[PDB]
């Protein structure tokens, strides 16, 4: 009837069968892997059954905000006005931790792009635009090659599969900024600008690239659609609890006997993520320090928290984090807890834009501040001035990298603020 | 340094000789063929890139040319220019050594990566050698945090290093040959060291978890 | 006859389908604070500092570019209204250098202005401030740009109104710097407009440096003769000399534009 | 043909050089729709 242990999935329902490389990820191998099967009757099928589908399936974004996919395609759903429509799939890749769309870009490409042909049609697009990071230089070539081949193949282009509609995947190569993974940001830097979000009342599936509707999506999310709409959107939703649904691929790096990255159910435990396919953490779960669950926005949770947390987005939530892009980041008692939140703040004052206040002076700001706390060089009255500070960052910025900026800093207040005035007693003790 | 404002040099000037080879304008035609009629702005990253991987670097007359090729102001042009951290606004050495410090490379010892590259070449972070064969410089997360700390040379990734292995790298880079880029351990991509904890069986053929008529 | 009904402060009014959330409140008499915005130019919302509550919702908008929608109360002088005004002044004033009896733009600031009628009174930052290098842009503005608050103005009036693309933002981040990248004059027969649209003493006018406090100048109102345009200008004198010429809005000839002969 | 999960799939990127992905958008220049048009040439036009 129900779940309750959302764990231990099985090859048969893995969607990236192909995640080691370890068979052909080109055509004929992606084909005998399942890929491209029966595409031309899912495009007949209509864009309003895909769409039915993707919502049946409760799927929501793989790209951090996890917001519920069907919805935000159907957003596309409304009639043609002139201008064309676009689908555009978030190749980026820039959060620390994460590394999960670069093992789909170069191991399993076709699934990508059978997965842009599949939205788009959803969408109701003419063309399709991955932005890869540019620091993917042979993820981008291994795209291209399956781009290639499904042109070649007739999959794409005209007549697409067979279906009359009329499809293209075009690759743009990003230049060196995470910002740009931020969508309207992404947006902008199709369009030969810096790479600067864009306010939100006007959205992209209004006014998006060009000008024209798009919809922005994460690779993972776009390329697990066609066997969404192929496997039956309920088998999906047969994976992980209710809202949060499906699988997630899941980067586990930081103090841990083999780093990986492995697909896994939805609503797993951490410990089962870390100790069965991370093999633990080393020194055992008693050595754990704090686990950064989602990738560098997500705050830090203690090894308490972390002993019986489930994960996927409400779990998450409930715990003071998010899921955001299912990236770990697992912490050993050996670990200087203030230096690595200063390094994430560093990182994320090294990729502010700088183009709105809040961010560009604040998340300077905190950088500044945490680079003393490692130091200990401050007294335990500026604890609460960051706190401040940092929730005057939040809800305050164009886009969520203040947020993604504020929230390390929260999750290392909140849990470790004895540690801060330890060092800041140690260094008033040292320094007379 | 990297400053923000250009200033003219012998080398570095509008009068400073950059074109383009014909093949790298045929290559520029088919980039801006992918953008609809009207809105050829959207080429500056990609051509601007041409540009760099054909001289090397930016210089000025580069960003001008670009300017000049897409009919953009080239304000617009120095305001890419100036965005984008892998855009070479000076001279860079022939092998491009970009090594990831942040979180999660660095709990896995980014730094004992760092100290080697800076013994082995006797240079610190930010300069060439005297060669000018080897720049370091420190980057963010390049999306290969699973793998142990990991450089970018170039265009290729070298990941899971250890403090020797990245040492073999610069000395087979030396002698001219290129290395075989990925992580330098046993493992291949991104699997699980010890072994396979994930698919380990004959991936289901096509058509297998079908419905009705899909 | 198709106007909406939103609320300032639980007052009603009607406004076109478009209008922001600046704008309503506009009608009703109430500036909302801002910096980056400017009616004549495009809307870039970057300051942050027109941040406003909207009842019922947690997250405040930016009034200046967020359009109103039906039933919407603005809540304009609200306490999470006042705290975004207090956090964005607060991290416009961290880097900002302590100019203001040096700087030109003192008296007639803006900064100032809205410091002291919007920000708190006091600071609690404790680190070293950001200095960036002058532009040159030519003999008649004179750019001390560590003062600059990145408000955009300048470049979006130059693009637009001058239609000279020289002005712009290079890197990114807490160093991301306004100007020409090169060194280049910023010649344009409307160039001296980026100092009034400047909120602060970043654009300052050459000729007009360190002479008069803004105070003390006596503001009679003409018309400009160097051109048959009549522009509308405001002449500033002081102890029976005239100190410096200033555009004086009229809609219907030069707005709040006159050219550089005209200054 | 049979199951080998036991060597790595993906060296072709060992022999990529610096105009590999600009090479490979020039061939796929060949099939491509028209694109669409603003009208105007740019918008400085
Ligand atoms: C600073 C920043 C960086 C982001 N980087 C990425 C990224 O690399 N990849 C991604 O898919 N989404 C990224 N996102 C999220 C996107 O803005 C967007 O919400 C998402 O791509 C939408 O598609 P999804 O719903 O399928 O995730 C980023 C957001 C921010 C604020
Ligand atoms: S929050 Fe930071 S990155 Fe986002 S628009 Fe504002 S300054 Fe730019
Ligand atoms: S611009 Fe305003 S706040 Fe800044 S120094 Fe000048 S007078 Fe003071
Ligand atoms: S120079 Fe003045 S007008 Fe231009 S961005 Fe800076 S503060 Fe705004
Ligand atoms: S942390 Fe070094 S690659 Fe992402
Ligand atoms: S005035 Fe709306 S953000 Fe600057
Ligand atoms: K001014």
């Amino acid at each position: 009837p129900k779940k309750t242990s959302f764990g231990s999935l099985k090859d048969e329902d893995r969607i990236f069968t192909n995640l080691y490389g370890r068979h052909d990820w080109r055509l004929k191998g992606a084909q005998s892997r399942g890929d491209w099967y029966k595409t031309k009757e899912i495009l007949l099928k209509g864009p309003d059954w895909i769409l039915g589908e993707v919502k049946t399936s409760g799927l929501r974004g793989r790209g951090g905000a996890g917001f519920p996919t069907g919805l935000k395609w159907s957003f596309m759903n409304k009639p043609s006005d002139g201008r064309p429509k676009y689908l555009v799939v978030n190749a980026d890749e820039g959060e620390p931790g994460t590394c999960k769309d670069r093992e789909i870009i170069r191991h399993d490409p076709h699934k990508l792009v059978e997965g842009c042909l599949v939205g788009g049609r959803a969408m109701g697009a003419r063309a399709a635009y991955i932005y890869i990071r540019g620091e993917f230089y042979n993820e981008a070539s291994n795209l291209q090659v399956a781009i290639r081949e499904a042109y070649e193949a007739g999959l794409i282009g005209k007549n697409a599969c067979g279906s009359g509609y009329d499809f293209d995947v075009f690759v743009v190569r990003g230049a060196g900024a995470y910002i740009c993974g931020e969508e309207t940001a992404l947006i902008e830097s199709i369009e030969g600008k810096q790479g600067k979000p864009r306010l939100k009342p006007p959205f992209p599936a209004d006014v998006g690239v060009f000008g024209c509707p798009t919809t922005v999506a994460n690779v993972e999310t776009v390329a697990v659609s066609p066997t969404i709409c192929r496997r039956g959107g309920a088998w999906f939703a047969s994976f992980g609890r209710e809202r949060n649904s499906g699988t997630k691929l899941f980067n586990i790096s930081g103090h841990v006997n083999h780093p990986c990255t492995v697909e896994e159910e939805m609503s797993v435990p951490l410990k089962e993520l870390i100790e069965k396919h991370a093999g633990g953490v080393i020194g055992g779960w008693d050595n754990l320090l704090a686990v950064i669950p989602g990738g560098s926005s997500t705050p830090l949770i203690p090894k308490s928290v972390c002993e019986t947390v489930l994960m996927d987005f409400d779990a998450l939530v409930q715990a003071q984090t998010g899921l955001g892009t299912a990236a770990v980041i697992v912490m050993d008692r050996s670990t200087d807890i203030v230096k690595a939140i200063a390094r994430l703040i560093e990182f994320y004052k090294h990729e502010s834009c700088g183009q709105c206040t809040p961010c560009r002076e604040g998340v300077d700001w905190m950088n500044k501040v945490m680079a003393r706390f490692v130091k200990g060089d401050a007294r335990p009255a500026e604890i609460d001035s960051l706190w401040e500070i940092s929730k005057q960052i939040e809800g305050h910025t164009i886009c969520a990298l203040g947020d993604g900026a504020a929230w390390p800093v929260q999750g290392l207040i909140r849990h470790f603020r004895p540690e801060l005035e330890e060092r800041m007693q140690q260094f008033a003790l040292q320094h007379q | 340094g990297a400053l923000f404002v250009h200033r003219d040099t012998p080398e570095n000037n509008p009068d400073t000789p950059f074109d383009f080879t014909p093949e790298n304008y045929k290559r520029i035609e088919a980039i801006v063929k992918n953008y609809p009629e009207g809105h050829k702005a959207a080429a500056v990253l990609p051509v601007l890139d041409l540009a760099q991987r054909q001289n090397g670097w930016l210089p000025i007359s580069a960003m001008n040319k670009v300017a000049e090729i897409l009919q953009v102001p080239p304000m617009r042009v120095y305001e890419v220019a100036t965005f984008y951290t892998m855009y070479n606004r000076k001279p860079v050495g022939k092998y491009h050594i970009q090594v990831c410090t942040t979180t999660p490379c660095m709990l896995r010892n980014s730094d004992s990566i760092l100290e080697a590259i800076q013994k082995k070449l006797g240079i610190k972070v930010g300069e060439t050698t005297p060669d000018k064969l080897f720049t370091l410089i420190e980057v963010e997360c390049l999306g290969a945090c699973v793998n142990a700390p990991m450089v970018q040379i170039n265009d290729n990734y070298y990941e899971d290093l250890t403090p020797k292995d990245i040492e073999e790298i610069i000395d087979e880079l030396k002698a001219g040959k290129i290395p075989k880029p990925g992580p330098r351990s046993g493992r291949f991509s991104c699997e699980p060291a010890g072994g396979l904890t994930s698919l380990t069986e004959p991936p289901k053929g096509p058509g297998f978890g079908v419905q009705a008529g899909l | 006859s198709n106007l909406i009904e939103v609320f300032v402060d639980g007052q009603s009014v009607m406004v076109e389908p478009g209008t922001t959330v600046l704008q309503a409140c506009e009608k009703v008499g109430m500036q909302i604070p801002r910096f980056c915005y400017h009616e004549r130019l495009s809307v870039a919302g970057n300051c942050r500092m027109c941040l406003v509550e909207i009842e019922k919702a947690p997250k405040v908008v930016a009034a200046c570019a967020m359009p109103v929608m039906k039933g919407w109360n603005i809540l304009t002088n609200s306490e999470k209204s006042k705290k975004a005004r207090e956090g964005v002044m607060e991290f416009l004033l961290a880097n900002h250098p302590l100019d203001c009896p040096i700087c030109d733009q003192g008296g007639e600031c803006d900064l100032q202005d809205q410091s002291m009628m919007f920000g708190s009174d006091r600071s609690r930052f404790l680190e070293g401030k950001r200095a960036v290098e002058d532009k040159n842009i030519g003999p008649l503005v004179k750019t001390i740009m560590t003062r600059c608050i990145q408000c955009t103005r300048c470049i979006r009036f130059a693009s637009e109104i001058a239609g000279v693309d020289d002005l712009g933002t290079t890197g990114r981040g807490n160093d991301m710097q306004v100007g020409t990248y090169i060194e280049k004059m910023f010649m344009s027969e409307l160039s001296g407009n980026i100092i009034d649209i400047c909120p602060v003493g970043a654009l300052t006018s050459k000729p007009y440096a360190f002479t008069a406090r803004p105070w003390e100048t006596r503001k009679t109102e003409s018309i400009d003769v160097m051109d048959a345009v009549g522009s509308n200008i405001v002449v500033s004198t002081r102890t029976g000399e005239v100190m410096r010429i200033l555009p004086r809005m009229h809609e219907d000839i030069n707005e709040e534009w006159i050219s550089d002969k005209t200054r | 043909e049979p199951f080998d999960n036991s060597t790595y799939r993906n060296l072709q990127h060992h022999e990529y050089s610096t105009y590999t992905f600009l090479d490979l958008n020039v061939e796929l220049s060949k099939f491509r729709m028209p694109q669409p048009s603003s009208g105007r040439q740019s918008p400085r036009h």
